[PDB]
């Protein structure tokens, strides 16, 4: 459920 | 000349200053400061789930550096669970574009300092130096475990305790840069920490 950051 | 408390434990705030990008303000929780390199220390910001490290005193990117009076808390979680999870490779599913739960093979390293309701966690595709509340990733079932697994970690050569001791990192590029191993992961006795000078990030790599 996390949200992937750059 | 002094001896006094170092700000390991603290919260801090700076601006951040860098290129020619507009000035942004940090704010986060110094989590060690490192024994073989003690300007180096090592961060977990707010907002920014991969772990820093940087010579807050020297960095010219870090202005106007401040010790915030703000405590750190002690949150109330399973003990025992936290520590069955340590050394585990997992499949920690994330949220992915455009609308698909993606699966990252990981491997849970440690409970990090200072803040020990948190993991040291690392991934198999990114091998830098990640940090969660996993517990709550693996209540809400976004955290599968691997009991056993078959787990790669980019190899680190040789050529006798190895922290402290310098590398250089050979490009494809057929460029170098310096680094130097600053942590033994002690539930993975050949899985290193290492900072290059050039990088903000926390590399993770295993010996042959």
């Amino acid at each position: 459920a996390r949200t992937k950051q750059t | 000349s002094m001896t006094r408390r170092n700000i390991v434990g603290c919260r801090i705030q700076h601006g951040w200053k860098e290129g020619n990008e507009p000035v942004e303000q940090w704010k986060g929780t110094v989590l060690e400061q490192v024994s073989v390199k003690p300007t180096l220390y090592i961060i977990k910001y707010d907002g920014k789930d991969s772990v820093y490290g940087l010579e807050l005193h020297r960095d010219k990117r870090v202005l106007a550096l401040e010790i915030l009076p703000e405590r750190v808390p002690t949150p109330r979680i399973d003990s025992r669970l936290a520590d069955s999870l340590i050394g585990k490779a997992v499949e920690h599913v994330f949220e992915g574009e455009h609308g698909t739960k993606d699966e990252w093979k990981g491997m849970v390293l440690a409970r990090a300092p200072v803040m020990d309701t948190w993991f040291y966690i690392t991934y198999e595709k990114d091998p830098v130096l990640y940090m969660y509340t996993l517990l709550d990733d693996y209540k809400d079932g976004d955290l599968r475990i691997i009991p056993d697994s078959n787990y790669y970690f980019p190899t680190a050569e040789q050529e006798d305790s190895l922290v402290g001791k310098q590398v250089e990192h050979a490009k494809d590029d057929g460029s170098k840069r310096t680094g130097i191993f600053i942590h033994q992961v002690v539930a993975k006795p050949s899985v290193y920490f290492i900072k290059f000078d050039d990088d903000i990030h926390i590399y993770v790599y295993g010996l042959v």
